[PDB]
């Protein structure tokens, strides 16, 4: 009755995947196989909820997800693994050929030849859904496949299914630490078609995840598997109230509608504030005070940008565990009285809260230490904008020279849609500062 | 070395009058406003020449003779001074390019008035010392290979001969088996390039069906015989003179046109071409401001064969056709930023 | 899935290819005799990249073998690892190429160029999706020039989409086993450029400093060279047979590794290597791999990088590691050294890791370069070319085999502007 398809786009996008249904796996009792062995026990229940678990016949339950990479050596991983009997063996293990970290290649080239079978495997998942209300798309920038294929596939969504909302946790490439040269090209050339189709589009930075292990989770070397961790506790806090019975539910028609004033400026930040170890789990409290003062806590956040720099236009707050109003109402004041959180003058609410009763679950082999109360917080900034001019600096450099355009041209495309994303990204970096500006009479 | 960039906007056509499409570019003066019907915003380019004929009683109008006598005239008189030339053409179809070159059989284009003009001045100045002597050439680039044009083929798959490009290292680059023809009249120069646009490879993706998937070079070399040593009059140092005018191709964006085999092949390759040349024309804008640069000539066939024409003290001119429709307000917006970025 | 058709020509390139395969194996548990003895089950999820199945649980090698004198060729069938070869595929002639471009690319070697183009089209069409070709070849010889480059030029025809590498060994300065190495090398480089999407030059003054002063050797013969340009070749295409954290190809590496397509010649390099006695003595880590690869005493070109500017960089790394090591060492390079990066090109590096380390380390990494300082490559070249060819001392060997002059100073302006095009990127 409350459903939300997942899909899975890239390198990245299938490893938090594997984080996230390891995770979700974990909360609701089912096993790798896809069993349950409490609902023989007892014989009642919905623990393996059917908001991303559907269920057939014979008590195994099956994700409602589908991958793609346009190269196989991903998810060979995943049908050659602990997490085989579970998924659906329709996975796109299309694995002619990949992007060559080539926008052009996932957009038109190779990225036909795939797409018709997302389409139909997603038209396949959602008949069997009842109200469905979510398209959650986890992709990477910088890559070929999550800055092209993404862009066609929501391009596609959005006349098909219209309607619905459609969000997206990507990977923002980081200012200094960057793997490949054709970062900025792909990203500058995917907010530019990802704009007009989705809703929300969440953003995180592994410079900053990083900088949050090596201060909070005491590893200084750490691997992708740290992070893509902390990743699936966010979309957890996100798609729980979905899940769990808790006192303040917030669905996904919320968040779009109190973070998107406008509907161009939904790029918010996430921060998820415990993030401590289970020997630093004690000498603290833990109490909701701590953590939403730690959610908008500098050196905490999970994108490279110093809110101090900008302005808050919303904050959406959603809390787990043993948690009181009277306790979020008491942080929300003390916020309000500060000075460095500065908030628009056209926003004095600035504030959606969400409770639940579920707490957070612990993986085995895992970095993070069990907690009572868990808090994420998703906030809409002015304060982005400087990473997307930090960007369109590096586009604005090669482009010049006119390097690494021939692999694009080679591949379909021409040198105008450069300069057609490159003016109308420098069109949104106005449009955060003139909502930045205080009104007058 | 100076390059000059112009752009001609063409005036409504019989059914976007009546379908009363709307207007989404303007001009003020020697700027170019294109405003998106009201949507947001406007953009704003510069050039270094600029040819508002949307309508007869506007100051500033540009009829053929301007065209000719502003773009032309100039690569004429270097000419004779002893330098080349190289005048190019942009824009898709439907923007006003053949009107422009060629023209109509009362409305004359670039290419009559420069013949006609060269052969009054020549047989004004020929002299019972002087003479004069030109020849002709026509060919085109398809898929970075070159093929000749002036001849009749017979029937066989195809008698499109892939001829190769050489470096004489002081001419320069020249191409291996190219039929040179002789010209004392414009009659005679209409009689090849007829056959030749005949011959022009052309293929319909789904827009118009008759669009040129290949560049065209229609090249004049012409000679001087000024000079009669007085010591003993048998001929001495001669001068020579290259004039190249090519019609290019369309950028064609291959994802909005679903294309698919040789139709994406001849998309491709033109891109990779037009990109090449804008390098040339941005560095040369770059290289008389008097910094050290470098021309790369050899990415591209086009370039290759023209690396002499450019470069050095010669001319060269640009001209952008563009239409001030609303339906092509993409493929305007990619021809002036073309045209921008080849002025700087 | 993907499948790479190796080529290899003359004595370098049978003599390297010989080693080469003779370490795939060991690193996919092949046998020389066709058969698998191995224990992990990753060495046969992607074995069809460079072998073929055959009935008995056999697994031949596409290679492709394209000397004109069988000297050579007889030394690999007589040999260790020859059996596995398929002899349909030893193509060879008579009549050798006497060291000179001009029969290996017009007389002697058109008349057998077909021979290997119908070896070729079996072993392309008998794959599910190929990614590219592979060449081993010597630049200053004759076969391996001439007979190589017409190939490639018969490959870029039929296969245009599709990648062609060349691990090409170029002149030393210092040393010559040849005497007509330049005329032979300027018109290969005349015809590699145009028709090449990613070479790896490779001199073997480098490999011999290389085997004297870090693995400290006393007797290094051509089997210790070939020894670290196989686990180059092997490093170049591991995330293409085992899994990573963050794969990679061919592809992308030339996307990453080329801005402009002329300027795609790069200075390899692999590490760890250390001397026997010296191993009990380092400590295998992402740091000290990253400071022996971006020295200049263990680049294969022949050529010091701080005499230029690295456009861009590639670094593949081979075991269990970190993320954050990684890309924490690379912005430090990119940040303390500068002066060695260009400014429009503002990260001038990138990385990929398989999480499957070679047969006896822990670790391994492996370096592609694009630098500048490869001019001093060519500007030697056309020193060597010019002097000789200003009055045209070893030439009638050439204009005798059907060529004429004009063909010489079309590759001698072609090179030289390709060093004026890597100096536009230097000061
Ligand atoms: C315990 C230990 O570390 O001993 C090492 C060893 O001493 C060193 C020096 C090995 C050794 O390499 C050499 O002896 C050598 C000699 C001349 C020229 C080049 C190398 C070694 O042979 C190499 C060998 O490692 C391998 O074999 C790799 O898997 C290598 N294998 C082969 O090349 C191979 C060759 C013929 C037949 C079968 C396999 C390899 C490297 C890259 C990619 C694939 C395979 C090992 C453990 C060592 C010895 C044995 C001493 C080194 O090998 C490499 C390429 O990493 C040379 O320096 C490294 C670091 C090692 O410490
Ligand atoms: N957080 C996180 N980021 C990742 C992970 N894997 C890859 N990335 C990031 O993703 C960026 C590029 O995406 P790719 O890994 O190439 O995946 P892709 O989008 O499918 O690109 P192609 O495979 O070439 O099509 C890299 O630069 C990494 O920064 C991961 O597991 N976790
Ligand atoms: N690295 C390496 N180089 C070699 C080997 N054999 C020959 N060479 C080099 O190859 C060059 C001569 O090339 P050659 O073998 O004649 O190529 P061919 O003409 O195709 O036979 C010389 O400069 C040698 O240094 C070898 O086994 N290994
Ligand atoms: N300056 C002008 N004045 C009047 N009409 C023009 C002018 N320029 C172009 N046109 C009209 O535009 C049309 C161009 O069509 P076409 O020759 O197919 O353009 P192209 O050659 O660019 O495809 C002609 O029919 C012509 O009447
Ligand atoms: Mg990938």
């Amino acid at each position: 009755m409350r459903e939300c398809i997942s899909i899975h786009v890239g390198q990245a996008g299938v490893q938090i995947g594997n984080a996230c249904w390891e995770l979700y796996c974990l909360e609701h009792g089912i096993q790798p196989d896809g069993q349950m062995p409490s609902d023989k026990t007892i014989g009642g229940g919905d623990d393996s909820f059917n908001t991303f678990f559907s269920e057939t016949g014979a008590g195994k339950h099956v994700p409602r997800a589908v991958f793609v990479d346009l190269e196989p050596t991903v998810i060979d991983e995943v049908r050659t693994g602990t997490y085989r009997q579970l998924f659906h063996p329709e996975q796109l293990i299309t694995g002619k050929e990949d992007a060559a970290n080539n926008y052009a290649r996932g957009h038109y080239t190779i990225g036909k030849e795939i797409i018709d079978l997302v389409l139909d495997r997603i038209r396949k998942l959602a008949d069997q859904c009842t109200g469905l209300q979510g398209f959650l798309v986890f992709h990477s920038f910088g890559g070929g496949t999550g800055s092209g294929f993404t862009s066609l596939l929501m391009e596609r969504l959005s006349v098909d299914y219209g309607k619905k909302s459609k969000l997206e946790f990507s990977i923002y490439p980081a200012p200094q630490v960057s793997t490949a040269v054709v970062e900025p090209y792909n990203s500058i050339l995917t907010t530019h078609t990802t704009l007009e189709h989705s809703d929300c589009a969440f953003m995180v930075d592994n410079e900053a995840i990083y900088d949050i292990c090596r201060r909070n989770l005491d590893i200084e070397r750490p691997t992708y598997t740290n992070l893509n961790r902390l990743i699936s506790q966010i979309v957890s806090s996100i798609t729980a109230s979905l899940r769990f019975d808790g006192a303040l539910n917030v669905d996904l028609t919320e968040f779009q509608t109190n973070l998107v004033p406008y509907p161009r400026i939904h790029f918010p930040l996430a921060t998820y504030a415990p993030v401590i170890s289970a020997e630093k789990a004690y000498h603290e409290q833990l109490s909701v005070a701590e953590i939403t003062n730690a959610c908008f806590e500098p050196a905490n956040q999970m994108v490279k940008c110093d809110p101090r720099h900008g302005k808050y236009m919303a904050c959406c707050l959603l809390y787990r565990g043993d948690v009181v109003p009277k306790d979020v109402n008491a942080a929300i004041a003390t916020i309000k009285t500060k000075r460095s959180i500065q908030f628009v003058d056209w926003c004095p609410t600035g504030f959606k809260v969400g409770i639940n009763y579920q707490p957070p679950t612990v993986v085995p082999g895992g970095d993070l230490a069990k907690v009572q109360r868990a808090v994420c917080m998703l906030s809409n900034t002015t304060a982005i904008a400087e990473a997307w001019a930090r960007l369109d600096h590096k586009f604005d450099l090669m482009y010049a020279k006119r390097a690494f355009v021939h692999w694009y041209v080679g591949e379909g495309m021409e040198e105008g849609e450069f300069s057609e994303a490159r003016e109308d990204m420098a069109a949104l970096e106005k449009d955060y500062e003139e909502v930045g500006v205080d009104s007058v009479e | 070395s100076q390059v000059t960039v112009a752009v001609r906007v063409r005036p409504f056509s019989k059914r976007e009058k009546t379908e009363k499409a709307s207007q989404v570019v303007f001009t003020n003066g020697e700027e170019i406003t294109v405003e998106h019907p009201d949507m947001k915003q406007v953009y704003s380019f510069i050039y270094d020449v600029s040819f508002w004929s949307f309508d007869e009683c506007h100051p500033g109008y540009a009829s053929q003779t301007t065209v000719y006598e502003t773009l032309a005239a100039p690569l004429l008189d270097r000419a004779f001074e002893g330098y080349n030339t190289c005048l190019f053409a942009y824009g898709q179809t439907g923007s006003g390019k053949s009107y422009t070159m060629m023209g109509l059989n009362e409305e004359p284009g670039i290419i009559p008035r420069f013949c006609e003009d060269l052969f009054a001045q020549i047989a004004k100045k020929q002299t019972s010392e002087v003479s004069y002597h030109l020849e002709m050439s026509f060919f085109e680039v398809y898929n970075e290979k070159i093929h000749d044009l002036l001849v009749c083929k017979g029937e066989n798959g195809q008698r499109k001969q892939p001829l190769r490009a050489r470096e004489h290292p002081v001419s320069g680059p020249y191409v291996e088996g190219l039929s040179m023809n002789v010209v004392s009249s414009y009659s005679d120069i209409q009689s090849w390039l007829e056959l030749g646009n005949k011959q022009r490879a052309t293929a319909a993706t789904g827009m118009n069906d008759k669009s040129s998937r290949s560049h065209s070079v229609f090249t004049l070399v012409m000679t001087q015989t000024k000079t009669e040593v007085v010591e003993g009059e048998e001929h001495d140092h001669r001068i020579t003179s290259r004039i190249n005018l090519v019609d290019l191709a369309g950028s064609e964006r291959c994802s909005t046109a679903h294309s698919s085999g040789q139709r994406l092949k001849e998309g491709v390759s033109i891109n990779k071409s037009l990109l090449t040349l804008g390098k040339v024309i941005s560095a040369l804008s770059e290289q008389a401001n008097g910094k050290r640069v470098f021309i790369p000539y050899r990415e591209s066939t086009l370039t290759w064969l023209l690396k002499e024409s450019l470069g050095g003290n010669s001319k060269t001119a640009m001209i952008a056709t563009v239409s001030p429709a609303a339906s092509n307000i993409e493929e305007t917006l990619s021809t002036l930023r073309y045209a921008t970025q080849a002025r700087l | 899935m993907r499948e790479i058709v190796h080529i290899q020509a003359g004595q370098c390139g049978n003599q390297i290819g010989a080693k080469f395969w003779e370490v795939i194996s060991d690193e996919h548990g092949i046998d020389p005799t066709g058969s698998y003895h191995g224990d992990s089950d990753l060495q046969l999820e992607r074995i069809n990249v460079y072998y073929n199945e055959a009935t008995g649980n056999k697994y031949v090698p596409r290679a492709i073998l394209v000397d004109l004198e069988p000297g050579t060729m007889d030394s690999v069938r007589s040999g260790p690892f020859g059996q596995i070869f398929r002899p349909d595929n030893f193509v060879f002639g008579q009549s050798g190429a006497g060291n000179n471009w001009a029969k290996g690319h017009y007389t002697e070697g058109a008349e057998l160029v077909d021979s290997v183009l119908d070896v070729v089209r079996k072993e392309s069409e008998s794959c599910d999706c190929l990614q590219g070709f592979q060449l081993t070849h010597s630049l200053g010889g004759g076969t391996g020039s001439g007979m190589g480059t017409l190939l490639i030029s018969k490959i870029r025809e039929e296969y245009p989409d599709r990648i062609m590498n060349t691990f090409s060994v170029m002149p030393s300065p210092k040393v010559s086993d040849t005497v007509v190495e330049p005329y032979n090398a300027t018109l290969s480089v005349h015809q590699l450029v145009e028709n090449t999407d990613e070479t790896y030059c490779i001199d073997n003054e480098a490999l011999y400093d290389i085997c004297f002063r870090t693995l400290k050797l006393t007797t290094p013969t051509y089997g210790d060279l070939n020894h670290l340009v196989s686990a180059t070749m092997s490093g170049v295409t591991t995330c293409l047979r085992f899994p990573g954290q963050l794969n990679a190809d061919l592809r992308k590496l030339a996307v990453n590794m080329v801005p402009f397509p002329r300027l795609h010649f790069f200075m390899p390099g692999f590490a760890p290597l250390t001397s026997r006695g010296s191993q009990q003595y380092r400590a295998l880590t992402v740091p000290e791999l990253t400071q022996q690869m971006f020295d200049s005493k263990n680049m294969m070109a022949a050529c010091d990088p701080r005499h230029g500017r690295y456009l861009t960089v590639a670094a593949i790394f081979r075991g269990r590691m970190s993320m954050k090591e990684v890309d924490e060492q690379m912005l430090n390079v990119q940040n303390k050294n500068s002066s060695y990066f260009v400014e429009w090109i503002p990260n001038n590096v990138k990385t990929a890791v398989c999480d499957i380390p070679p047969r006896g380390l822990k670790m391994s990494a492996t370096f592609i370069g694009n630098s500048t300082a490869i001019q001093e490559l060519f500007k030697r070249i056309s020193e060597q070319f010019t002097a000789m060819f200003r009055r045209k001392a070893f030439l009638h060997w050439y204009t005798g085999e059907g060529m004429d002059e004009m063909e010489f100073t079309e590759a001698e302006s072609n090179m030289n502007d390709l060093v004026s095009e890597y100096q536009q990127y230097q000061d």
